[PDB]
RNA sequence: GCUUGAGUCUCGUAGAGGGGGGUAGAAUUCCAGGUGUAGCGGUGAAAUGCGUAGAGAUCUGGAGGAAUACCGGUGGCGAAGGCGGCCCCCUGGACGAAGACUGACGCUCAGGUGCGAAAGCGUGGGGAGCAAACAGGAUUAGAUACCCUGGUAGUCCACGCCGUAAACGAUGUCGACUUGGAGGUUGUGCCCUUGAGGCGUGGCUUCCGGAGCUAACGCGUUAAGUCGACCGCCUGGGGAGUA
RNA sequence: GUUUAUUAAAAACACAGCACUGUGCAAACACGAAAGUGGACGUAUACGGUGUGACGCCUGCCCGGUGCCGGAAGGUUAAU
């Protein structure tokens, strides 16, 4: 998947430590990450069908989360999608 | 492959070839391409190879 | 980049235009242009000699260098641009020394790309070099037939000629027609294949396409007089006859090669 | 096993002409054939070991 | 005549028919015997004794250069090429190598479809 | 910056340009900061098989830790000199040390 | 709120998972040349076919395309279709060990969207082998077949379409519980490792069987047993999966 | 679109498109006692000839006759 130095530097910028990996904001933001990544993947090669079904696991569990922090706290969510400049 | 021999030799004897190549591997490439009878071949064959 | 026009007014139904974004978009280099004057198919007699030829838009001439002599001095390609006298696109290119020349554009090359003539030339695609110094089994354009003289085999677009032996003084090569032919190998040739192979995928649309490319009308054999064909005559739609030239010789399947002078250097004819 | 270059190993796990050896036949827990035969095909490749014995 | 004194028997047996030639180390042919030329046409030249016959034949046809030593060369499956090799030091050579050089693909071409018989 | 195996057969008749080469070679991994760890010259080996006929031949382990570009680099320098038959370049498994 | 569901992070493991690029060795065909000579090929037998214009056999050199022997295994990976030389690059998932974190974020899913063997279609390449069509020879009462000799599309590549198969464990997905035995494969922990051991603990998988179920056959902790959630589908044969 | 200026404007000619065939460049081919010139300052994705005539679905069998292409063994065969 990502870098070890790339997954560190985004659970110190998004949890409220390093440590605290397993938190909604932390998760989306690893799912973001990897997303763009591929992004530049499959812009080439655009045939790599089993790819792409990894990278739709990765939208799709974005989306989820996106969707339970938005019910249970919507500032953490504007502040999160403000952040990371997703929804368009 | 080869053999060779010293001047004790009478016969032969290369069973070298009911080794590896004669009897099986020639035979098999005589015919075709399948992908599906030999899946069966081997179903069986491994399904027979049983106590 | 091949394209359909949308059928507006027949005419427009069936062209496809050959469209190129990368060609330049104004006026040629001027002091390698000149004067290419129109014949109409007719000799210093006036006469008709090839039919079929008169008329089409007004072309100048392009000095393409053919020969590649400037050895060992780098050039960088300037730009592509349209050529009308020919299939294929001209390079113009620019060498370290101040002196532009239009070469046929090869396959790959584009803008900003060295090309460097001579014996000891990167054998990489634009370079042209002696035929004793190219490996064989490489697509080569613009071949000499004689050392020196400039370059007459694979000229027209989307056209390569592969290399096949180098036995002593002359290399085998199979030209495009499919023929075998023998060339010294003092003969310089340019690597790569010629660029603009999708020009043979254009339709044309209509009559007045051929017209402005300089194409008059062929009035098939059948439909005239006997005076005026070997085909004529004869009260609706009468063939009857072996097919011939206006002049009686056979068509369709006759050969016409008679050298004797250039045989020695067939290896095999074309099929 | 791991290595190629030592053709000795190698060369033991391998018949008169130039065929891999079963784990039928010489034990071999099948990681170690998966690995053997990929070293000997590594080492064909650099002709340490030969495909066959009719080059 | 040239006075090889060593040369390579080739025999190519086949389902259908055996056919030895003997050469030099060369590879430069100095006879050849098919059992399909030494009489029995057909069923019978696919035995081997037919591929003993082509190659107690081809042993003649080959005394203009008296060989003594041969290699033997076996291609191809078939009733022959074991019982060849017998004829062969039943005609006094001596017998130095026998290599079998049946081509096998490392899977390459299609073999063809056929026999439902 | 990962780590590669790199071996290379040379024609025998160019033998003696050996050594100069693998200084070249080297020089280019330090071009980059990359770090060669070990470095072995098997001298002209007998050949299992003949290719382009050319039996014995002179063969040279490299093992170097490098980033992807200057090995990329470095097979495209094998791919045009006429020199070198058959090179291989490998994985990490990382850096080595060792003879066989 | 909470952690026993779900997920994130750390470290490794195995793998024909995918896409792109390169290369290697055997073999088939073709081309050029040397030797050499009367057959070769084929079949139940033959003939068509190739061959004294020198075939077949054999050796040398070259070209080209496709597939990748041995390893190879009721072995592995993948949601399924499927994926098999070796190397590099980009990339998906799974599993294991200890610990940390989020804190029900879960399950199923009509419409919808995606992927989807083979044959087929479109455009452009390629074309060695194999081979629908086709042609010839046989067989036969006939032979639009089986067999033989040739052989085009196709099979191969790029991009787009199609959208199906006995696409099958003829067994929807997810979760829980319920006697056993022998294996395979991939992790991990402990003990004199006193060796190719002994004791456990996971993941996937094969064969046989107990209760139970089943019309029977069989399934049998990977259920067709005992339950729960949601979906899909069935309602006599034909007509007809047709108009 | 073109055509019988002055009884025929048409289904005829042309056409884009298709195919066959020739042509390796001092190209085939044409005008020319020849030189030369056109083909073309082009080079087989080009050029000449012939047929058919956008596009769609297609284009079946016959090589005995006439032609063309290929072969060289034998028969016949000019000048010398």
């Amino acid at each position: 998947s990502l870098s070890t130095e790339a997954t560190a530097k985004i659970v110190s910028e998004f949890g409220r430590d390093a440590n605290d990996t397993g938190s909604t904001e932390v998760q989306v933001a690893l799912l973001t990450a990897q997303i763009n990544h591929l992004q530049g993947h499959f812009a080439e090669h655009k045939k790599d069908h089993h790819s792409r079904r990894g990278l739709l696991r990765m939208v799709s569990q974005r989306r989820k989360l996106l969707d339970y922090l938005k019910r249970k706290d919507v500032a953490r969510y504007t502040q999160l999608i403000e952040r990371l400049g997703l929804r368009r | 492959i080869k053999v060779r021999e010293n001047e004790p030799f009478d016969v032969a004897l290369r069973r070298f070839k009911r080794s590896c190549e004669k009897a099986g591997v020639l035979a098999e490439v005589r015919r075709r391409e399948f992908y599906e009878k030999p899946t069966t071949e081997r179903k069986r064959a491994k399904a027979s190879a049983v106590k | 980049a091949v394209v359909k026009c949308k059928p507006t007014s027949p005419g427009r139904r069936h062209v496809v235009k050959v469209v190129n974004p990368e060609l330049h978009k104004g006026k040629p280099f001027a002091p390698l242009l000149e004067k290419n004057s129109k014949s109409g198919g007719r000799n210093n007699n006036g006469r008709i000699t090839t039919r079929h030829i008169g008329g089409g838009h007004k072309q100048a001439y392009r000095i393409v260098d053919f020969k590649r002599n400037k050895d060992g001095i780098p050039a960088v390609v300037e730009r592509l641009e349209y050529d009308p006298n020919r299939s294929a696109n001209i390079a113009l290119v620019l060498y370290k020394d101040g002196e532009r020349r239009y070469i046929l554009a090869p396959k790959g090359l584009k803008a900003g790309d060295q090309i460097q003539s001579g014996v000891d030339a990167a054998i990489k695609p634009g370079n042209t070099l002696p035929m004793r110094n190219i490996p064989v089994g490489s697509t080569v354009h613009n071949v000499e037939m004689k050392p020196g003289k400039g370059g007459q085999l694979a000229r027209s677009a989307g056209t390569y000629v592969q290399i096949v032996a180098r036995d002593g003084a002359y290399v085998t090569l199979r030209l495009r027609s499919g023929e075998m032919r023998k060339v010294e190998a003092d003969c310089r040739a340019t690597l790569g294949e010629v660029g603009n192979a999708e020009h043979m995928l254009r339709v044309l649309g209509k009559a007045g396409a051929a017209r402005w490319r300089g194409v008059r009308p062929t009035v098939r054999g059948t439909a005239m007089n006997p005076v005026d064909h070997p085909h004529g005559g004869g009260e609706g739609r009468n063939f009857g006859k072996h097919p011939v030239t206006p002049w009686g010789v056979q068509t369709k399947g006759k050969k016409t090669r008679s050298n004797k002078r250039t045989d020695k250097f067939i290896v095999r004819r074309r099929s | 096993e791991i290595d190629y270059k030592d053709i000795a190993t190698l060369k033991n796990y391998i018949t008169e002409s130039g065929k891999i050896v079963p784990s039928r036949i010489t034990g071999t827990r099948a990681k170690y054939q998966r690995q053997l035969a990929r070293a000997i095909k590594r080492a064909r490749y650099l002709s340490l070991l030969p495909y066959t014995d009719r080059h | 005549r040239k006075q090889v004194s060593d040369g390579v028997a080739h025999i190519h047996a086949s389902f259908n028919n055996t056919i030895v030639t003997i050469t030099d180390r060369q590879g430069n042919a100095l006879g050849w015997a098919t059992a399909g030329g030494s009489g029995f046409r057909g069923s019978r030249k696919s035995t081997p004794f037919a591929a003993q016959v082509a190659a107690e034949r081809c042993a003649d046809a080959v005394k203009e250069y008296g060989i003594k030593n041969l290699e033997v060369m076996v291609k191809g499956p078939g009733p022959g090429r074991e019982s060849t090799i017998r004829a062969l030091n039943a005609a006094g050579f001596r017998i130095t190598n026998i290599t079998d050089v049946t081509p096998i693909p490392h899977n390459g071409c299609r073999p063809p479809k056929k026999r439902r018989v | 910056m990962r780590h590669y195996e790199i071996v290379f057969m040379v024609h025998p008749d160019q033998s003696e340009q050996v050594p100069g080469m693998i200084e070249r070679y080297t020089a280019a991994i330090t071009g980059a900061e990359g770090k060669i760890h070990r470095l072995e010259d098997w001298g002209r080996r007998q050949l299992a098989y003949p290719i382009n006929k050319l039996h014995k031949a002179h063969y040279v382990l490299m093992n170097v830790e490098a980033p992807q570009e200057v090995i990329d680099e470095l097979e495209t320098t094998f791919r045009f000199n006429d020199a070198v038959i058959r090179s291989m370049v490998m994985r990490t498994k990382h850096a080595v040390t060792e003879a066989s």
